[PDB]
């Protein structure tokens, strides 16, 4: 009926990498 | 800040720097044979930009340009 | 710089904070009668016989009243611009000579020898930091 | 002239006549359009026997106020 | 999880608005 | 106050002004100060990247709702049936009732149906578990990541591409073709046999078990052997029952041409056998072109051609492109322009095809994702359209040098530009005279009780190219439509298998492959040529004119959004090639709603079985006004009505939210600046002498928006009011109704 | 700093008011005999705060 | 002055004004708009805010509001008091029964 909890909590976990990463890309280009 | 910038083909109307709102144009000597007169635009800084210098030109097109550029608070006609 | 203030009960349209921070500017003239004009901002004034001074907010004020006092022939008309600091600088009649008459001792700026169909591209002008109109 | 054309017409094209009989059930009309292509339509049974189209104005009223009961008058 | 939508969608409506407003009115207004 | 950072000048700016042009141009990386070629480029390159993650992020977003808030595996059971969910509600303003009435599709909670079609999407794809959405979201976030990394990389010193990398066209076009299409498209028809094609016939075949299980039960061998007919021997039978093994086949590989009789939709082994075929030619094109092996053509070769075998022409065609090449590589806006709009025709031509020729299953039945997907694309067609004439005139302004072209093709148009606008006006006004009076006069003389006495003509030469195509109900016998036509029965090679089941689809009704056309079809055809002929008039003027006219010959010394040049000569209000994109997005606009109330009021009739209110009543322009406008809007208004809420109340409160943003838009263009700044100084005033308001006071002084400004604040208005009010009507006329 | 002195000395008389209130004062025997010596104290605290910028 | 007059906007018109908590919506909701007006006057404080203005009524300087500092002191007085008179306004509307039932 719906993914479990813990599948949840990883895939939101994931979401940090993109953001650190789209922080850096993001500061880069004002530079 | 808004550049006024004046060509060759002046004729000495002097019709230009009497509708200057804010008396940015100054007729000088042209110390050429074409006439004793030719238009200029030394306190360029006042240049507010309505464009009533092109209108009282009579030549084909404009003997004098406005290309407006950055904005002060004397160009933006603010009062505070 | 003197003079004598016209005589009007006071207006909203006038002077705001720009003057106490930047750049306040003045007219003064002199008239042998004492007329009544439209102010620049509104209203009506009477004029003295001596040395009337004014202070406004911008330059256009100035002129637009000055075009106003040659209909009553005056045509002494001097415009001032006072900083905060009370430094005045005497500005429109730069030469005792009007604008639209002529003066030997004035040169040309911002003058193009060619005209504007000979000014060059764009293209042909980008990333160099000059302007078509140079 | 535009006041006296409206008399007018309620003189020559009208229902007025038939409307002071019965104001409750018979609309009013004073204009009526030509049998040709397709507007005879707007000439409907606006009631007393008369095909016109319905009026708004309330001239009709004006008149029953002025006490006007014939077309000759108008 | 259901109860993260009840922490993520107002740190959408507020916290997000509030912090970013904040640094970019400093931002612009800064000399 | 260094805010932009690229340009002094808004900076040394008291007032407000400042704030909004620095929101302008942030991306236009050209007129940033200090901007070199090379930076130019490397900064272009790096934010593709940074783009591309939006995309993938954004697709992650489908598929984790509808993982975790949707009813996916639910849907699988019974798609026709049930209704697809695409997120899950949570707002504390709802109230008791509206939670009641959102509270649908078998869901636990409140709950947003669907109407992208995804569902369909992802049935038809291979999936058949919310788990394995999951993977797809998880994918997609690092495959994002990747992207974004690529990004700061190539910003670094010594990974910085150079210049000439940048400029090195024939090798591009030699890798996306061969590569980004082909090898993209070759690998597709590999997930169509690996996997959705397997799913469909029952076999679960997954990452676990795709190496041992083989797709078509002989191996690879026939392949590298040759005998290809072998993949094509037992194919799915008619009474196939889609993701189960009743009447299906081994066939990979096929070219059965027509569609599924269950689903509806096209057979997902001509799929396979389709990006095959095309990843081949792809492949094939790519080697065309001189990259460093030394192999190949030569593009600027070929553009400073001047000899045949034995002639010496002009050029090919004997047309002097003498200069096209450094002309397109060199300016990117002239690139940018034209690859709009290749973009923006296969975005309309995506839509052309999606309801006639359905290739996700069960997605026709759904009337409603059928709808919002052709409204959705033909939208996007246009702004990808109308932004490439925008680019072009922008070309032609800061890129364009007319000593380096010379006399070429693209001088040539400069010389002659008053026929191309003039008889664009002819075509423009010689349609609207004539497609307006006719539904005038059709509207009158109905309003008269005369219908018979309307100007009905039958779109005669369009259906032969329906009889062109094998439909016998014009009676035409034509080409396709004759079985001892020579198309129809191939003399040298009877090999035209499309036919039997191409010719069972069209010839159906039920689909809407090449539906009837009739006399209200014609009209409204016409209606869409002058909107497209109108448009085209006001964007190739603006462009063509950008560099000069009699009015304003100086126009290139200003730029491209430049207000006006003053009241003198007659007044100057609107003369920049800014103002003539301006004008245009309010005609382009009309011509989709113009195509998407014909698609609408059209299906609709078929899909409810009354076929006869649109052929009789599309011709008088009262039918459009009665038939589709009022009637169809009832269920909407009736959204929230004092007898309590359904679900159909978002839509109406979307309904009367786009018509406020649609008249708020309408001040900043109807009134000007110079009303509204004395208006101002007037609060300025107040403000500096009231009492106790006057401690605190602005930093940048405000002022009015500027003139360009206010026609930019005011379309977006116009367009996000015109685009969201439809919304509402297309989706809670279609869903309240179900077709 | 003078913030922390009035603290200091308001938080020492307000806890010493709300004695006579409550135990001597009126409605000293029911149920809201200790209510009413929370707004008496405060009321002289009021009065006091007033006499205080007052003399200010 | 200002957590006193805000409270009642909330309690008696906001939503729950006609249930048991509804006088507790009212210092909640008046507290969080005071902060919005406590962190309006860091940011007009930290963004070196011009200066105070001289009218005909206060003819005189203002006050030393020329600085970051006058600012911000206000700015921490402001969520001290703001808070303060919320709770005030909740204790004597909620028990308004018991000190009229003395
Ligand atoms: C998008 C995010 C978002 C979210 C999550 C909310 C959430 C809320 N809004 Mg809201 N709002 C938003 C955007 C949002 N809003 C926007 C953009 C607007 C502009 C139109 C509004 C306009 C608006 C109005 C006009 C009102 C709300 C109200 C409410 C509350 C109604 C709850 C309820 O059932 O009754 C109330 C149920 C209760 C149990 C009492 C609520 C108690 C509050 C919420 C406690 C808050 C504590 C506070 C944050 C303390 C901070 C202190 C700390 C910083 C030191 C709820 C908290 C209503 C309200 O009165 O809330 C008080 C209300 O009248 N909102
Ligand atoms: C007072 C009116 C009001 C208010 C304040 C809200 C508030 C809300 N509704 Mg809502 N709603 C209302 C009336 C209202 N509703 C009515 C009358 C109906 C019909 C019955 C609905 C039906 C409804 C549904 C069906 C749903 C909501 C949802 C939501 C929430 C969306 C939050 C979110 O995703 O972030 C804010 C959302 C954004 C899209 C961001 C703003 C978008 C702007 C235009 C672009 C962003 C860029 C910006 C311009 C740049 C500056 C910002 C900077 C930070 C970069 C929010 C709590 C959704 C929900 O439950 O939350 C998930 C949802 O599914 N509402
Ligand atoms: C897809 C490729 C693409 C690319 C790379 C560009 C890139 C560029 N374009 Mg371009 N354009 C495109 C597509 C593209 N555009 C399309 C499809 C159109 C047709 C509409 C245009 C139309 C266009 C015009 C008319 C102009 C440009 C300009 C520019 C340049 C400056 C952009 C700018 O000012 O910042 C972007 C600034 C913005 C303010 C963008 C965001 C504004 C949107 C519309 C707000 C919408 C409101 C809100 C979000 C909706 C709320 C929803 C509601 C329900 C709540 C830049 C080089 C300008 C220029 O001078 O070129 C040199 C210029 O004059 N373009
Ligand atoms: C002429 C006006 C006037 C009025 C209306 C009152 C009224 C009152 N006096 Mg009083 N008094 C006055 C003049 C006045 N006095 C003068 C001139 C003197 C000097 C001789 C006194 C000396 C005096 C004494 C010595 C006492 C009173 C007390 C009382 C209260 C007794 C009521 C009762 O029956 O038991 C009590 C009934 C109740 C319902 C409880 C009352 C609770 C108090 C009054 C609530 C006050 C809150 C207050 C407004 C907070 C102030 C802050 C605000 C300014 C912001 C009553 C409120 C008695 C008392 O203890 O009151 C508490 C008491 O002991 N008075
Ligand atoms: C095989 C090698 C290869 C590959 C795969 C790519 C791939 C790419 N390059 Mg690239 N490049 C290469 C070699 C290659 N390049 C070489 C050798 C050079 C130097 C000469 C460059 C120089 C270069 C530059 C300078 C730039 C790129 C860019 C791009 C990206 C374009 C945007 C995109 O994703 O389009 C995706 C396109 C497709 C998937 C296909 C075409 C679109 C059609 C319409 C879709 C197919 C139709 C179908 C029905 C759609 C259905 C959808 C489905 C969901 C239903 C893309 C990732 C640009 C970019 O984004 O920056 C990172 C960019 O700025 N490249
Ligand atoms: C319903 C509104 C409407 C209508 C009817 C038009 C009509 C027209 N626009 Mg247009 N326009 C509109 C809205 C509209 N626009 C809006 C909102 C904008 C955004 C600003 C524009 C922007 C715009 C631009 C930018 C351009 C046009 C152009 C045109 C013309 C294109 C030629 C054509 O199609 O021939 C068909 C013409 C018609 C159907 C109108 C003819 C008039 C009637 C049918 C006959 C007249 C007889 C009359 C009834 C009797 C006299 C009675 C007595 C009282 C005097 C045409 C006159 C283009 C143009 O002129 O180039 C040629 C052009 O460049 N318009
Ligand atoms: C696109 C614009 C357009 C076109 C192509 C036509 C064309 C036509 N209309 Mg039409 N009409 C129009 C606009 C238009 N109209 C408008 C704007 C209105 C009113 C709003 C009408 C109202 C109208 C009515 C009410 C009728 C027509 C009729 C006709 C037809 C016969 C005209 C006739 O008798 O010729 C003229 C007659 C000749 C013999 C030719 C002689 C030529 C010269 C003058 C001789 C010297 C013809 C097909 C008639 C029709 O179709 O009836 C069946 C009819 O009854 N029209
Ligand atoms: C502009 C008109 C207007 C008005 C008067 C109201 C009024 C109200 N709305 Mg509402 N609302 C409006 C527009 C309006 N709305 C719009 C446009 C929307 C769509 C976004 C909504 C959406 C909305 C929602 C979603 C909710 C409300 C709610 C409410 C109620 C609670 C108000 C509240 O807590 O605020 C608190 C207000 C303040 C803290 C400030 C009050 C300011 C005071 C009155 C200033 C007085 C100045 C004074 C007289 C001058 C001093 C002079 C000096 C010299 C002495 C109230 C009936 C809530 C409800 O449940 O309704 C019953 C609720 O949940 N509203
Ligand atoms: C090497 C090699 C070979 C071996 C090949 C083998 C043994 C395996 C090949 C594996 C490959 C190359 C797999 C391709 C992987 C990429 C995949 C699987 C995913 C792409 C997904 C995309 C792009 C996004 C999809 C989206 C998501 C995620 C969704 O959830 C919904 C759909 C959509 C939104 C589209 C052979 C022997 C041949 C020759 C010798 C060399
Ligand atoms: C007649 C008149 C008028 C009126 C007035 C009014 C209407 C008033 C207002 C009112 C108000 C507006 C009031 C308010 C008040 C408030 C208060 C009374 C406050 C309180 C406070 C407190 C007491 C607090 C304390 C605290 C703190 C601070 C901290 C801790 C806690 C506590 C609680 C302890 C006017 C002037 C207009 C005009 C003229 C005439
Ligand atoms: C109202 C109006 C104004 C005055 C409008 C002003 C000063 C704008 C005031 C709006 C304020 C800034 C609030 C707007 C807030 C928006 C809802 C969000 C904008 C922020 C984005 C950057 C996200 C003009 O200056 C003008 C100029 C030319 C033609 C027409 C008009 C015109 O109609």
């Amino acid at each position: 009926s719906s993914i479990s909890d813990t599948q949840v909590y990883i895939a939101l976990v994931v979401a940090l990498i993109p953001g650190l990463l789209a922080w850096r890309l993001a500061t880069e280009l004002y530079k | 800040s808004h550049t006024v910038k004046i060509y060759d083909t002046c004729i000495g109307c002097t019709q230009c720097v009497r509708a200057c709102p804010t008396d940015v144009l100054e007729m000088v000597p042209w110390d050429g044979c074409k006439a004793a007169q030719v238009a200029s635009s030394p306190r360029t800084e006042d240049c507010v930009g309505c464009k009533r210098c092109e209108t009282a030109c009579p030549t084909d097109f404009l003997s004098i340009r406005v290309y407006l550029g950055a904005e002060t608070t004397r160009s933006m006609g603010l009062a505070y | 710089l003197s003079g004598k203030t016209p005589l009007f009960a006071g207006s909203t349209g006038g002077l705001l904070t720009k003057a106490v921070e930047e750049e306040k500017y003045a007219i003064t003239w002199t008239s042998p009668k004492a007329q009544v004009f439209e102010l620049p901002t509104g209203g009506a004034a009477t004029m003295h016989e001596g040395e009337n001074l004014l202070y406004i907010a911008r330059k256009e004020y100035g002129i637009a009243l000055g075009g106003q006092l040659r209909k009553f022939k005056i045509t002494n008309y001097k415009i001032y611009r006072i900083l905060p600091s009370g430094e005045t600088t005497f500005i429109h009649p730069a030469d005792g000579v009007f604008p639209e008459k002529v003066n030997a001792g004035r040169e040309k700026v911002r003058f193009n020898a060619r005209s504007i169909g000979e000014n060059p591209n764009p293209s042909q002008v980008k990333f160099s930091g000059k302007a078509t109109y140079d | 002239i535009w006041l006296s054309g409206m008399i007018f017409h309620g003189a020559k094209f009208s229902n007025y006549e038939a409307w002071l009989s019965d104001p409750l059930n018979v609309r009013p009309s004073a204009q009526v359009v030509w049998p040709i292509v397709g507007q005879d339509i707007l000439n409907g049974d606006v009631g007393g026997g008369f095909h016109g189209i319905q009026i708004t104005s309330g001239l009709f009223q004006v008149w029953r106020g002025w006490g006007i009961t014939n077309s000759f008058q108008l | 999880a259901s109860f993260l939508s009840s922490i993520f969608v107002p740190v959408i409506g507020w916290v997000v608005p509030i912090a970013t407003f904040s640094f970019l009115f400093l931002y612009i207004e800064r000399e | 106050t260094k805010f932009p950072k690229f340009s002094q000048d808004l900076a040394q700016d008291p007032t407000t002004r400042r704030i909004w042009y620095a929101m302008a141009m942030g991306n236009d990386f050209e007129s940033h100060d200090g901007m070199t070629e090379e930076n130019l480029y490397q900064k272009i390159f790096a934010t593709h990247f940074g783009h591309l993650a939006i995309i993938f992020l954004w697709a992650s977003s489908l598929l984790f709702h509808v993982a975790w808030q949707g009813n996916f595996e639910q849907w699988i059971k019974d798609p026709l049936h049930v209704r697809p969910i695409a997120h899950a509600i949570w707002d504390p303003h709802f109230g008791k009732p509206a939670i009641e009435a959102f509270t649908q599709a078998g869901a636990n909670g409140p709950v947003n149906i669907a109407y992208s079609g995804v569902y369909h999407w992802w049935y038809t794809i291979g999936m058949r578990t919310n788990t394995e959405l999951y993977t797809g979201s998880v994918f997609l976030l690092l495959f994002a990541s990747l992207f974004l990394f690529a990004g700061w990389l190539h910003l670094q010193p010594k990974f910085r591409p150079s210049l000439a990398w940048f400029k090195s066209a024939e090798s591009r076009l030699n890798h996306h073709l061969a590569g980004l299409f082909g090898v993209s498209s070759l690998a597709w028809a590999g997930h169509l046999i690996h996997v959705a094609i397997p799913e469909s016939r029952g076999q679960h075949v997954g990452w676990d078990n795709f190496l041992s299980t083989a797709p078509h039960p002989a191996g690879l061998q026939p392949f590298f052997t040759g005998n290809w007919g072998v993949y094509a021997q037992n194919p799915d039978t008619a009474g196939h029952i889609f993701s189960t093994s009743q009447g299906a086949g081994t066939a990979i590989l096929t070219f059965l041409g027509g569609f599924h009789p269950q689903t509806e939709s096209l057979w997902l082994t001509d799929m396979a056998h389709h990006h095959l075929a095309i990843a081949v030619l792809f492949i094939v094109a790519g080697h065309m072109y001189r990259t460093n092996f030394g192999i190949g053509h030569s593009i600027k070769e070929m553009m400073n051609a001047k000899t045949f075998f034995g002639k010496p022409v002009e050029g090919p065609f004997n047309m002097p492109h003498q200069g096209i090449y450094d002309t397109y590589n060199n300016s990117l806006h002239f690139q940018l322009g034209w690859h709009l709009a290749c973009l923006g025709v296969v975005t309309s031509w995506v839509a052309q095809h999606m309801y006639s020729l359905p290739s996700y299953a069960f997605i026709a039945k759904d009337y409603t994702t059928q709808a919002a997907l052709y409204t959705h694309h033909q939208y996007i067609a246009i702004f990808l359209m109308v932004g490439a004439f925008a680019h072009g005139a922008i070309f032609l302004v800061r890129d364009y040098d007319p000593e380096q072209n010379k006399g070429n093709v693209l001088e040539r148009v400069l010389q002659h530009k008053e026929a191309i606008i003039s008889h664009l006006s002819w075509v423009s006004l010689f349609l609207g005279f004539h497609t307006l009076g006719l539904y005038v006069h059709n509207d009158v003389v109905v309003a008269f009780g005369t219908p018979e006495k309307q100007i009905l003509i039958e779109p005669v030469f369009a259906q032969f190219i329906q009889a062109a195509h094998g439909k016998v109900l014009y009676g035409l016998d034509t080409l396709l439509s004759n079985p001892d036509s020579v198309a129809y029965t191939a003399y040298p090679n009877y090999a035209n298998v499309w036919l039997p089941g191409w010719l069972d689809a069209i010839n159906s009704g039920t689909n809407s492959l090449f539906l009837t056309i009739g006399p209200g079809d014609f009209l409204v055809h016409h209606a869409i040529a002058l909107g497209l002929h109108t448009t085209t008039l006001i964007l190739v003027k603006g462009a063509l004119d950008a560099r000069g006219s009699k009015l304003m010959p100086d126009k290139k010394d200003f730029g491209y959004a430049f207000p006006c040049d003053g009241p003198g000569r007659g007044g100057t209000c609107d003369i920049s090639a800014w103002d003539s994109f301006y004008l245009s997005l309010f005609w382009a606009l009309n011509t989709v709603g113009w195509v998407t109330f014909y698609w609408h009021w059209k299906h609709l009739g078929i899909w409810q079985g009354n076929v006869a209110q649109f052929n009789e009543n599309s011709t008088y322009l009262m039918g459009w006004f009665r038939d589709y406008l009022w009637a169809n809007s009832a269920q909407l208004i009736n959204g929230y009505n004092p007898y309590g809420v359904n679900n159909l109340s978002v839509w109406a409160w979307m309904f009367l939210f786009g018509h406020l943003v649609w008249a708020t838009g309408f001040m900043f263009l109807i009134s000007w600046r110079g009303y509204w700044q004395e208006l101002i100084e007037t609060l300025v005033w107040a403000h500096e002498r009231t009492p106790i308001a006057n401690l605190v006071r602005w930093k940048d002084k405000p002022v009015a928006l500027s003139i360009v400004q206010a026609r930019v604040v005011g379309l977006a208005h116009f367009t996000v009011g015109y685009v969201l009010t439809y919304a509402a009507f297309l989706i809670a006329s279609t869903a309240g109704k179900f077709g | 700093t003078p913030f922390r002195r009035g603290l200091e000395v308001g938080m020492a008389h307000g806890y010493f008011l709300f004695g006579p209130f409550a135990k001597l004062g009126p409605l000293r025997d029911a149920a809201n005999a200790n209510l009413a010596g929370l707004l008496g104290a405060i009321g002289l605290v009021v009065l006091f705060t007033l006499a205080l910028s007052l003399y200010a | 002055a200002h957590g006193y007059f805000l409270f009642g906007p909330f309690a008696k018109l906001g939503p729950l004004r006609d249930a048991a908590n509804a006088n507790l919506a009212g210092l909640l909701g008046a507290i969080g708009l005071v902060v919005l007006f406590t962190l309006a006057l860091s940011l007009y404080a930290n963004s070196n805010p011009p200066t105070a203005l001289a009218s005909v009524t206060v003819p005189n300087p203002p006050d030393a509001f020329q600085s970051k500092e006058g600012w911000n002191n206000f700015a921490s007085a402001f969520l001290i008091g703001g808070i303060g008179g919320a709770v005030v306004a909740y204790f004597l509307t909620s028990n308004l029964a018991l000190i009229q039932g003395l």
